[PDB]
């Protein structure tokens, strides 16, 4: 068998295992965690994907910027941020994480968590539905399938 | 009595969905193998079901097809894949399909 | 021997999969990241202490019983349980299973 | 349904069914089809030392009865 | 004393004398927006969405805290329809908020399970709002002048449904609960707060009640049609977490019993007051009539003009006494626009109220106070 | 009106003491809380399939933006500035010119759907039900930049949800 | 053969274990009126296989510990005891039959504290320290009922041989002669694996010690600390729901012996979904001032039962 087809079906597996086992750490700071815990409520039941409810900042794989960032919050997003293990993925919440939303001009506002961190799936609304935001989880773990980490690496 | 019917609703799952096969399929893919009433299939290849005795928001469902605009969807379904027309019905915006 | 091998074999599986768990991952290259005594505690494990040493002297009991002096042995036996019954009451009334300061 | 909930706990019900069918099953393979013996104190230990001397081979589960006296 | 900088919306510097608590001292604006600003910025009608934002767990109870503010500078009325459906949203929002209260409450102190079973009848309380105005959360729907749209057809029928199950739903709570000694245990003699005390700290709502003070603005105070609906105030007598508990859930009770009163007495007639100076003409008459589409045009584009002067209306919001100090200056922007949360002057005295216990009790003290940081930080 | 929550005085005869110490001692009121959750073990949960089942909403869905036309393929907007002027979160940046043939169109309609609050007050001030709110509420991107919409996005969803769109509001014109 | 019976004991142990995080999550969630894990594979099947391979591909955080000696000792004693517990329990034929096996099980659970107490030193957090101070305190708070029960059960069964106990209930199940011992039993088996609701290491907004650890070291406690549950709850049917033991058809005692495990094993989850958590100074109240009157007064009660009942045990 070629290395490019050992390689290939590496990729799927361990791409299988962290899409299939995403441990989200929620950043409920406003409005838009409520429909963050209504993705939880058993309507929806984030937990049957393979997404525990709530995870400490260092088991976590996903951070969700579910509401208005602060200027006085920003660092202390930072810092959760940077303490997170790797392979380590962003999703913005809402239009206040987006990019600013209703209060987009406010002296105390960061216009979008997008530039304290890097994003990967913004999710629109306000707030997104519980819906619309599993829609978000579930478009990351397609992401996540797309990855050729190990492919990249056997062709450096 | 109504022990030994549940029993047969399972196995009658499995001729639902068209032997074995079929049976297997929808579980992996949807990964639910209830038997609804066909309401109707899409240009691209999606089959909408529908079931009055489920509760409401399980009563209606869609098994998206196996390929959309060129790409392969047997494993990779998405939820922008439901045409608008059926978008209405499925969301229960409205009762005509 | 089969003991022995039993705790080899538990321990050195321990062993492998924690030095597998701390250099696994690092086959990936991940980027470069950079960057007051309390009183009350100590008395709980003092009083567990003195509470675990009596123990130690009731967990011959069962063999206890069989001897033919069984009003020596039950009198005795509860003597032993009943003043470890009274170390509970004196740090009970003194204040000394409490929490707030 | 609750019912889906099975799967689970009969993969963990049969993973904590093997330790003890297993252990059974090699002691009576190792020991000629019977159980193995238990040596608790040292009378059940000093009869199962005669036994290995009083087998032939060297093995204590190996037993011999009216046949071998004369 | 340790100090303990437990920081992230809630950041807590605290000096512990072992278990014991000696000083709270909450650090909040990490969720401060300027809203009360921006509002100067705004029109009258562009500002009402700034107030479903504010205590987002009771969003249609703040939109009519807002809009009765503006009527009353308007000197205008709702019409009675209107008045019905702000009260039985408003009822249908107390349960929404105490379904959050009380179930997050329990989840912070381990009880995770009645979480799960009343998120999904407040998953079934969001579709009402999203059927009569489009959103689930935001609704946008209580205005000055009565309500945006009629509600569909169908939907007083669901709502007597869901009414008709929810008592059952509230004593499957309380079975978790109430006579659970680990929950009495956890609540019972903690954050006591004397009546003399809550009034001088500026408590309202359940703190108050739970203290054995008798007051309530429906019915003290009373708005809209909250003068026509029978329904009892609980009423503490020892002040702990544990009777402002039960306070909550004993009102989430009187909710199905006003509930049950509005369905029957909803009366027929326009949902907005019907002086196009002030709420928009209907669509198809804006489309036929010159009048009508001059004053579409203008109420969208400057809003209306709110004559001079300065109230301080408040309501009995789920959290507390809800008020707003709008001041006006006779243009269609609000000169000012302070927000009176109830949660703020709670977690102002979480420092009092945490004298004398442990830790693990600030968690149970928050929880008991209904803080949402929304509202506190404005 | 008002009532009690907590004012009783627990019965001191030997019979009632003796319930108290038998639910101290046998734990009676914790077990009938084991009972509630194994009760609910048996209940059918109320999870829907997602993706392959969707929650209900109704016509009055507040979703994404987009701009329609007239039964003859003519846009519906003529550039009157009222969504703009209406919109709290200042989302909508509007140009216009005459066109070639002379009417009154946008050379740039923009909403930020990053600034939008999904308030739904632009489909209320509309006078030609240019601009709607649709039904669609699963177009999460992978950049900010994909939610910067333009008129030629705009438009593009119209044509996309047009089948939708209509049938959502023939459904409720009339309470509007 | 018998490095075969090692590992045909160890490898189910880690599989149970790994499939106790699947029950749990959907047990969980049905008593919640939801699902839990239903996509990755048939049922959620596969989900326990997603989640260890995702941990041991993840970079560990592996911050500057104090010693960096106490932090690999902590995780390799955690799950090396974890599994040395096995080794005497009778299913129904011991791996190694111990004559003093009762009272090897409770010197090992013992030991297990010292994974708590190095682990908070590698911590280097003041903060880490206190909690996983406070987690010590509650468990060796919590085995000193522990052993004064098992001790008082030891009385009606005469050894500390944990087969010996398989015999003392062959007529009767020791649930019935001393269900008030079980109680309390029952109640110390969760405060010593730190479960709900005496769990405070996870108890948020109050308190863990392995939060140092993440990824792969983190698995080696959560997989000994589910062990211990599982051991913990066969223990308890050894002791309190003893199965008859056919000699001709040892397969019997396992299934009936398996099936009371599950059934206590899924109590924990059972329990975990029912309760508000206890504060600190409560639990410690609980096993001070109400469980240790009572477990005193029962062992008193215990040794002179037999005696003025004429129903002593054998010694062998
Ligand atoms: C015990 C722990 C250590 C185990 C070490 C590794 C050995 C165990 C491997 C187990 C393999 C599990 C993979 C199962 C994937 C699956 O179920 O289908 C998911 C998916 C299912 O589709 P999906 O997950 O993309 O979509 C899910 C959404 N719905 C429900 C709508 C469909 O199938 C795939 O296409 C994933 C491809 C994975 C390919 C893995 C090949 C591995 C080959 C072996 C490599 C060498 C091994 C060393
Ligand atoms: C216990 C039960 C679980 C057992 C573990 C089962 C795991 C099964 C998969 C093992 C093999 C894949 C693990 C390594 C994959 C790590 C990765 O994704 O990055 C690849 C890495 C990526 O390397 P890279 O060169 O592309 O990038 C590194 C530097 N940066 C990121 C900054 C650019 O390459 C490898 O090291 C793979 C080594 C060969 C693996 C065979
Ligand atoms: C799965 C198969 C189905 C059966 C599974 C077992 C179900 C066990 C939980 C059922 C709960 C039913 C609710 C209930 O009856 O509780 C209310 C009842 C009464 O609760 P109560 O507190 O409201 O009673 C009021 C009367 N006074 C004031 C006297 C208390 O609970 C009980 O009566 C149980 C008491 C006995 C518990 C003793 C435990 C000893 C340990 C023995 C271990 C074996
Ligand atoms: C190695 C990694 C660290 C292991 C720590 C755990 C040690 C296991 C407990 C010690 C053995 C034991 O108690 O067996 C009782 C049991 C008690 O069983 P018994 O009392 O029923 O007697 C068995 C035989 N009959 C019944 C016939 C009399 O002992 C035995 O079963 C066999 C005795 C073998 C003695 C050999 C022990 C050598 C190893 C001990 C030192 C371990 C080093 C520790 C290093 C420091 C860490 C603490
Ligand atoms: C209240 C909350 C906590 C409660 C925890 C309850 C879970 C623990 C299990 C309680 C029920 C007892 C187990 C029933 C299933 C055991 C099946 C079995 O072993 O065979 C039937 C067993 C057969 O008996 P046996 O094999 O268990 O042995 C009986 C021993 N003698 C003969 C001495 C009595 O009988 C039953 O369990 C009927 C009940
Ligand atoms: C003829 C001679 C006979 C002699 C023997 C006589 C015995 C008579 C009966 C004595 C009473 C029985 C003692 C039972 C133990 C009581 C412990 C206690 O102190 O309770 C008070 C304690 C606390 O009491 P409290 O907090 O309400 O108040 C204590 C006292 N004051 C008021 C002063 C503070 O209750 C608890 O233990 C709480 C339990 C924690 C939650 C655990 C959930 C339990 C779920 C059910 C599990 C069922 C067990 C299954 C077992 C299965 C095993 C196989
Ligand atoms: C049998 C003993 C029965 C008596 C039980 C005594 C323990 C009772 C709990 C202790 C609380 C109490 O009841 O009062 C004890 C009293 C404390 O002093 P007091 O003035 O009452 O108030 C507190 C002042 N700081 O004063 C005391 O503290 C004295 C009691 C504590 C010392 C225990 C001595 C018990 C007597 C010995 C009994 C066992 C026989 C030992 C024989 C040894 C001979 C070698
Ligand atoms: C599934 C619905 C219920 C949900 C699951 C419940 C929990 C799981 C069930 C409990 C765990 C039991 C798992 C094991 C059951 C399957 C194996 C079995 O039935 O027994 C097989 C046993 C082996 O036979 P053996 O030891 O080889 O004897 C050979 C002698 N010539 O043969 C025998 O002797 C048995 C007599
Ligand atoms: C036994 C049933 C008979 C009985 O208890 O007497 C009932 C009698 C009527 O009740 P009542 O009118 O309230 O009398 C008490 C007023 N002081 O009440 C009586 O007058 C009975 C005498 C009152 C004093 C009884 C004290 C009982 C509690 C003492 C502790 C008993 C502990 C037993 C062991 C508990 C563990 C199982
Ligand atoms: C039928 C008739 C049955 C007999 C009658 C019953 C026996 C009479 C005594 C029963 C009452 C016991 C004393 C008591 O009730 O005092 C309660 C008091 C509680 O104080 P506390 O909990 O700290 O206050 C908290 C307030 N927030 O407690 C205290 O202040 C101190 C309590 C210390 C108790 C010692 C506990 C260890 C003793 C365990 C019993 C073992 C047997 C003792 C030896 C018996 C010898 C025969
Ligand atoms: C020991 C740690 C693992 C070493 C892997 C390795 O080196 O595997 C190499 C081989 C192929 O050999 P190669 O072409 O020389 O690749 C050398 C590495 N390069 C290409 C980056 C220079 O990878 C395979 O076939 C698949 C590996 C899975
Ligand atoms: S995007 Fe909307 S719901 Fe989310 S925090 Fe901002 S205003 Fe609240
Ligand atoms: S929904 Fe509201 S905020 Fe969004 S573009 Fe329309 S008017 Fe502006
Ligand atoms: S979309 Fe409607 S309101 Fe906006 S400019 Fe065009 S016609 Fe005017």
């Amino acid at each position: 068998s070629r290395g490019e087809y050992v390689v290939a079906k590496l990729d799927d597996l361990i791409n299988w295992a962290r899409r299939s086992s995403l441990w989200p750490m929620t950043f409920g700071l406003a409005c838009c965690a409520v429909e963050m815990m209504h993705m939880a409520a058993p309507r929806y039941d984030m937990d049957r994907f393979g997404v525990v409810f709530r995870a400490s900042p260092r088991q976590s794989d996903v951070m969700i910027v579910a509401g208005t960032l602060t200027n006085k919050m920003a660092p202390a997003l930072r810092k959760v941020y940077d303490q997170m293990p790797e392979p380590r993925y962003v999703v913005s919440m809402g239009s206040c994480a987006n990019g600013g939303g209703y209060y987009h001009y406010s002296y105390s506002v960061v216009r979008g968590c997008d530039r304290i961190v890097p994003v990967d799936i913004y999710v629109p609304g306000c707030p997104p539905t519980a819906e619309a935001l599993l829609y978000g989880i579930l478009q990351l773990q397609k992401k996540i399938k797309r990855e050729k980490r190990l492919r990249i690496w056997y062709r450096r | 009595m109504e022990l030994l019917q549940v029993l047969k609703r399972g196995l009658q799952q499995v001729s639902g969905h068209g032997g074995l096969r079929g049976y297997l399929r929808v579980l992996f893919r949807a990964n639910d193998v209830r038997v609804g009433t066909l309401v109707g299939e899409d240009k691209y290849g999606n089959k909408y079901y529908e079931d009055n005795k489920q509760f409401f928001g399980r009563h209606r469902w869609v098994i998206y097809t196996t390929e959309m605009n060129g790409k392969n969807t047997f494993w990779d379904v998405d939820g922008s894949m439901v045409p608008p027309e059926w978008h209405r019905w499925l969301h229960c915006m409205t009762d005509d399909p | 021997m089969n003991l022995m091998l039993a705790l080899l074999t538990n321990f050195t599986l321990a062993t492998l999969l924690v030095i597998i768990a701390f250099w696994l991952p690092q086959l990936n290259v991940y980027s470069e990241k950079t960057s007051p005594f309390s009183m009350k505690f100590f008395l709980v494990a003092i009083t567990f202490l003195l509470f675990d040493l009596e123990i130690a002297l009731l967990l011959p009991l069962p063999w206890a019983s069989q001897t033919a002096n069984l009003n020596t042995m039950l009198t005795m036996a509860l003597f032993l349980i009943i003043l470890l019954a009274v170390s509970l009451a004196y740090e009970w009334t003194q204040k000394g299973l409490e929490w707030t300061e | 349904m609750w019912f889906e909930v099975l799967p689970g706990i009969a993969v963990m019900g049969v993973c904590l069914f093997i330790p003890g069918m297993a252990t059974a099953r090699i002691h009576r393979f190792s020991n000629g089809g019977k159980e193995k013996r238990v040596a608790h104190y040292p009378y059940q230990w000093y009869l199962m030392e005669r036994d290995r001397r009083v087998s032939g081979v060297n093995r204590s589960y190996v037993s011999k009865g009216l046949e071998n006296i004369d | 004393n340790l100090t303990l900088n437990f920081g992230p919306v809630l950041r807590l510097v605290m000096e512990l004398s072992g278990e014991m608590v000696r000083k709270c001292d909450p650090h909040i604006g990490l969720l401060h927006r300027g809203t009360e600003k921006l509002i100067e910025y705004k029109t009258y009608l562009q500002a009402l969405p700034y107030f479903d934002r504010l205590d987002y767990v009771s969003m249609m109870c703040n939109e009519q805290a807002y809009s009765l503010a503006v009527e009353k500078l308007l000197n205008i009325r709702p019409p009675p329809r209107a008045q019905w459906i702000r009260v039985l949203f408003g009822e249908i929002t107390r349960l929404l908020n105490h379904i959050m209260a009380v179930t997050t409450h329990a989840l912070d102190i381990g009880a995770m399970t009645p979480f799960f079973w009343m998120f999904e009848e407040r998953e079934k309380m969001f579709e009402f709002y999203e059927r009569v105005s489009g959103a689930r959360m935001h609704a946008a729907y209580v205005r000055p002048g009565g309500v945006h749209q009629d509600l569909p057809l169908g939907l007083m029928d669901d709502i007597y449904e869901f009414s008709k199950n929810f008592s059952l739903r509230i004593d499957e709570l309380e079975e978790m609960l109430t006579n659970n000694r680990i929950w009495r245990n956890r609540t019972v003699d903690i954050g006591i707060v004397t009546a003399e005390d809550a009034l001088n700290y500026g408590f309202s709502g359940v703190m108050l009640r739970g203290s054995g003070i008798q007051w309530d603005l429906r019915k003290t105070q009373p708005y809209d049609v909250y003068d026509q609906v029978e329904f009892d105030v609980p009423i503490g007598s020892r002040g702990d977490c544990y009777d402002r508990y039960l306070c909550r859930v004993e009102e989430m009770r009187q909710s199905i019993r006003i509930i049950s009163q509005c369905l029957n007495k909803m009366p027929p007639g326009e949902i907005k007051v019907d002086d196009a100076k002030v709420s928009p003409p209907k669509r198809a008459e804006m489309k036929t009539s010159m009048e009508s589409l001059i004053h579409h045009f203008k109420l969208y584009t400057e809003g209306y003009q709110v004559p001079p002067g300065a109230t301080y209306t408040a309501i009995e919001a789920p959290k507390g006494e809800f008020g707003v100090y709008l001041v006006s200056d006779g243009s269609s922007r609000p000169y000012r626009c302070k927000i009176k949360a109830p949660g703020f002057a709670h977690l102002a005295g979480l420092d009092k109220m945490s004298k004398g216990h442990m830790l693990a009790d600030v968690v149970a003290i928050i929880g008991t106070q209904d803080i949402v940081f929304g509202e506190v930080d404005r | 009106t008002y009532k009690y929550v907590n004012l009783r005085e627990p019965s001191m005869d030997m019979k009632s003491v003796t319930d108290r110490a038998a639910q101290t001692l046998l734990w009676t009121e914790l077990i009938r809380g084991l009972g509630m959750t194994l009760s609910y073990l048996f209940r059918e949960p109320a999870t829907i399939n997602y993706p392959f089942e969707k929650g209900p909403l109704s016509p009055r869905f507040r979703g994404e933006h987009a701009l329609r036309r007239y039964p003859s393929g003519e846009e519906r907007c003529i550039a009157c500035k009222l969504c703009e002027a209406v919109c709290p979160a200042q989302a909508i940046t509007i140009e216009a010119e005459p066109r070639a043939d002379g009417s009154r169109r946008t050379t740039r309609y923009d909403i930020d759907m990053t600034k939008c609050i999904y308030c739904g007050f632009c489909q209320e001030a509309c006078p030609v039900d240019a601009i709607v709110e649709g039904p669609n509420f699963e177009f999460s991107t992978e950049t900010h930049e994909e939610l910067l919409y333009n008129k030629e996005k705009l438009l593009n969803n119209g044509d996309k949800w047009e089948a939708e769109i209509a049938a959502n509001i023939q459904a409720d014109y009339l309470y509007r | 053969m018998f490095m075969i019976n090692i590992l045909m004991l160890i490898i189910p142990i880690l599989l149970a274990v790994a499939f106790l995080t699947l029950v749990e999550r959907k047990v969980l969630g049905y008593m919640q009126l939801r699902k839990g894990p239903n996509v990755v594979g048939p049922y959620g099947l596969l989900q326990p296989i997603a989640d260890a391979i995702k941990l041991f591909i993840k970079e560990p955080l592996r911050p500057a510990t104090s010693s960096a000696s106490m932090f690999i000792l902590a995780p390799i004693m955690a799950l090396g005891l974890a599994l040395t517990m096995w080794i005497p329990l009778p299913m129904p034929y011991p791996l190694i039959n111990m004559n003093l096996g009762v009272l090897f099980m409770l010197a090992m659970s013992s030991l297990a504290v010292y994974s708590i107490l190095w682990s908070g030193w590698a911590s280097n957090s003041k903060y880490a320290l206190i909690g996983a101070l406070r987690a010590v305190a509650q468990t060796i708070s919590y085995e000193v009922t522990l052993a004064i029960i098992l001790l008082s059960v030891l009385l009606m069964s005469g050894s500390f041989t944990l087969s010996t106990l398989i015999t003392t209930q062959e007529q009767m199940w020791l649930i019935l002669p001393a269900w008030p011992l079980a109680m309390m039993w029952f109640i110390s088996t969760l405060a010593e694996t730190n479960r709900a609701p005496f769990d405070l290491t996870e108890g948020e907004s109050e308190l863990g010690f392995n939060v140092e650890y993440a990824a792969g070291p983190f698995a080696l406690f959560f997989m000994a600390e589910y062990a211990n549950i599982i051991m913990m709850n066969i223990f308890t049917a050894i002791l309190f729901l003893g199965t008859s033991h056919n000699p001709h058809m040892p397969e019997l005692y396992t299934i009936n012996f398996t099936i009371k495990s599950l059934l206590l094993t899924m109590s924990f989850l059972w329990i975990r979904a029912s309760y508000p958590r206890f504060r600190y100074d409560q639990l410690m109240h609980l096993l001070w001032k109400n469980f240790l009157p009572l477990t005193l007064a029962l062992c008193m009660w215990h040794v002179s039962l037999p005696i003025l009942t004429s129903g002593i045990p054998p010694q062998t």
